[PDB]
């Protein structure tokens, strides 16, 4: 690499250069910088509105939010300090942003802080066994924030209930609204209260003066389910600035390549984003953001 | 309730010449000759001739299999949509495509099987109306595993006479859960039978539902002045898609000039 | 090693690096205890938002299942023809012809 004359000796593998023209290599211009152009970050699913929603269903009554055909950006909610605690199972919070999910079910409910520690794959206790159980393969995360200034009031808030008693333990992803009276002993119940007949559902006492462990916390459990169906909800795509007429490494939508971008007089069909040549190598593209 | 009289006739066959041509993907190619293999409708194939008149009203249920070609000739927009699914019932997840003249309804829910799923229009007389009244497509929707709603629009339901001024040719298929919608709408002038001309379909949207669809239905619109409903004069086409290779000719712009079935 | 390395309910003498800002190069020993910083918030050596303590311990108990039983792993590495080999088995040398 010292001199172009020395490139002749190294290519010919001889210390003597005879008179003539010799091609010792082929130069190629390396890309200066990486260009990232992604589609608009709008048309999301409103996770911030559901997390920040006024009232929630009971832990046994929890509402199933079907999340499909949108983009999920979890970096904004995590860096906004809008939650009390953050916990995940099996997947780092940064990995979720690069992955696409087939179907996502947002699990919303309000329980006391002492009952939040029981949310984890294959655990036990009151909320895990009798209310909502997490499967061992659950890939989602646990996010909670302190609602004591909202969901609690003077005199107690009876809106948020829970299932105290059940004859067995629930399976993961099993919602049971049955109000049937739990029979403790051999005394018949049949939906009638009495000796060894007790109403299983109970209402959480909620007031703003409750202790930190007993304060009501809004918990949104994100269920990430990958099925055989194609993935719908994907992580956030953050577009960058565009550079033209230079050698760059560009990644456009799901297409990558290296070359020089120049706007020409060609016109693609409105339904055709990418062009190709005779060899099916891309000779032109359309920007995912601007047209 | 299915119409009392109607008619029972065998599946008479017709031959579609240039139908079945579409862009296999969003790749743009111009002034070149491209050849690729996919599920296509071969040229000069023998399709089944479907129609609706004031006493036949033929709307059979056909299997979707790998892929099925759709074509229709419209005046009053008699086609209300298509019902997709495996069993076409709440036993499985069924796909619904219907135009209510307000928003295009694409939903996957639990549907109650509709023997005669149509939309009737009553009281024409003076003040000719032609507005929707009752929805007989599905009784209820339950586990809505998928839902889609488009932007508002205005559809003209008024009946027309004379030649057919509208041609709707569609191509649907399923590949690894991806449901492709190939839509082309061009004006034509035709008395009966089928229009003769070349058409290149473009992809509309994609529905990553990921379900198997073994059967499909074709929605229709009925009107009278459910055994007493009548229908106008219209016909639509259905054909089976095969894994064939085409040679697609391209112009400068990018519009397909001609296609050659290998 | 469950018959040896397992102590009571856990052993803190055997640690590991759970989090790192990148993928470490092969044959590299990283002793840095610095807190992982995901965002721009300074960690300053404590846990918090975008701050996690990477150093963690493997739970070792003699009653745990075979999944949690510690396995001592000795990776045998070698270099080929990069130097005269001073490690060779007890194969008796023969005469030269
Ligand atoms: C590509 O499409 C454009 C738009 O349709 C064509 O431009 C028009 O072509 C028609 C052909 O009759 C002319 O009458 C118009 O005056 C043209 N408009 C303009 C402003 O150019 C264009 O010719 C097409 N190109 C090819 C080769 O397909
Ligand atoms: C909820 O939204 C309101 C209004 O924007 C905002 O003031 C509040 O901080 C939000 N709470 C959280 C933590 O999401
Ligand atoms: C996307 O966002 C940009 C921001 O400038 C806007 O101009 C554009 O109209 C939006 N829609 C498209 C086409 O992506
Ligand atoms: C159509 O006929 C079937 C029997 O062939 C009957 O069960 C059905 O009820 C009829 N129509 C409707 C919509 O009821
Ligand atoms: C197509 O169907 C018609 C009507 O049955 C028949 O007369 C004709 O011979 C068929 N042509 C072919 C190619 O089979
Ligand atoms: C169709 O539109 C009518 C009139 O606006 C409305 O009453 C009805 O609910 C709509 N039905 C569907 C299926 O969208
Ligand atoms: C004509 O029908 C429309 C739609 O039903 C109705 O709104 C209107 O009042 C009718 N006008 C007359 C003159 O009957
Ligand atoms: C639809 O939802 C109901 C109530 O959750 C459930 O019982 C039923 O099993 C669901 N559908 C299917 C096919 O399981
Ligand atoms: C679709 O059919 C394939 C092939 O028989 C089968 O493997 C798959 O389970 C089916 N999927 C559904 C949703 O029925």
């Amino acid at each position: 690499a010292l001199d172009p004359l020395s490139e002749t000796k190294c290519t010919l593998k001889s210390f003597t250069v005879e008179k003539g023209i010799y091609q010792t290599s082929n130069f190629r211009v390396q890309p200066t910088e990486s260009i990232v152009r992604f589609p608009n970050i709008t048309n999301l699913c409103p996770f911030g509105e559901v997390f920040n929603a006024t009232r929630f269903a009971s832990v046994y009554a929890w509402n199933r939010k079907r999340i499909s055909n949108c983009v999920a950006d979890y970096s904004v909610l995590y860096n906004s300090a809008s939650f009390s605690t953050f916990k995940c199972y099996g997947v780092s919070p940064t990995k979720l942003n690069d992955l696409c999910f087939t179907n996502v079910y947002a699990d919303s409910f309000v329980i006391r802080g002492d009952e939040v520690r029981q949310i984890a794959p294959g655990q036990t206790g009151k909320i895990a066994d009798y209310n909502y159980k997490l499967p061992d393969d659950f890939t989602g995360c646990v996010i909670a924030w302190n609602s004591n200034n909202l969901d609690s009031k003077v005199g107690g808030n009876y809106n948020y209930l829970y299932r105290l008693f059940r004859k067995s333990n629930l399976k993961p992803f099993e919602r049971d609204i049955s109000t049937e009276i739990y029979q403790a002993g051999s005394t018949p119940c049949n939906g009638v209260e009495g000796f060894n007949c007790y109403f299983p559902l109970q209402s959480y006492g909620f007031q703003p003066t409750n202790g930190v462990g007993y304060q009501p916390y809004r918990v949104v459990v994100l269920s990430f389910e990958l099925l055989h169906a194609p993935a719908t909800v994907c992580g956030p795509k953050k577009s960058t600035n565009l550079v033209k007429n230079k050698c760059v490494n560009f990644n456009f939508n799901g297409l990558t390549g290296t070359g020089v971008l120049t706007e020409s007089n060609k016109k693609f069909l409105p339904f055709q984003q990418f062009g190709r040549d005779i060899a099916d190598t891309t000779d032109a593209v359309r920007d995912p953001q601007t047209l | 309730v299915n119409l009392t009289t109607r008619t029972q006739l065998p599946p008479a066959y017709t031959n579609s010449f240039t139908r079945g041509v579409y862009y296999p993907d969003k790749v743009f190619r111009s002034s070149v000759l491209h050849s690729t293999q996919d599920l296509f409708l071969p040229f000069f194939s023998n399709v089944t001739w479907f129609h609706a008149i004031h006493k036949r009203f033929d709307n059979p249920v056909l299997p979707f299999n790998d892929g099925v070609y759709f074509a229709s000739t419209e005046k009053s927009n008699i086609i209300r949509g298509w019902i997709f699914g495996t069993t076409l019932d709440s036993k499985t997840q069924s796909l619904l495509i219907v135009n209510n003249a307000t928003n295009v309804v694409i939903k996957v829910c639990e549907f109650q099987f509709c023997n005669d799923p149509f939309l009737g229009v009553y009281y024409h007389k003076n003040n000719k109306s032609w507005m929707e009244s009752e929805f007989r497509v599905y009784s209820s929707a339950n586990n809505c595993t998928f839902e889609y709603v488009s932007q508002p629009f205005l559809m003209d339901l008024e009946g027309k006479q004379g030649n057919f001024k509208n041609l709707r040719e569609f191509v649907f298929k399923n590949i690894d859960g991806y449901f492709k919608i190939y839509s082309k709408h061009t004006p034509i002038n035709l008395v009966r039978d089928l229009p003769q001309g070349f058409s290149a379909l473009e992809p509309l949207v994609d529905l990553p539902i990921g379900i198997n669809i073994t059967r499909f239905q074709t929605l229709l619109a009925l009107h009278r002045s459910s055994s007493g409903w009548t229908a106008g004069a219209a016909a639509y086409y259905v054909g089976y898609l095969q894994p064939r290779t085409f040679l697609l000719k391209y112009n400068e712009n990018g519009t397909i000039t001609d296609a050659v079935d290998c």
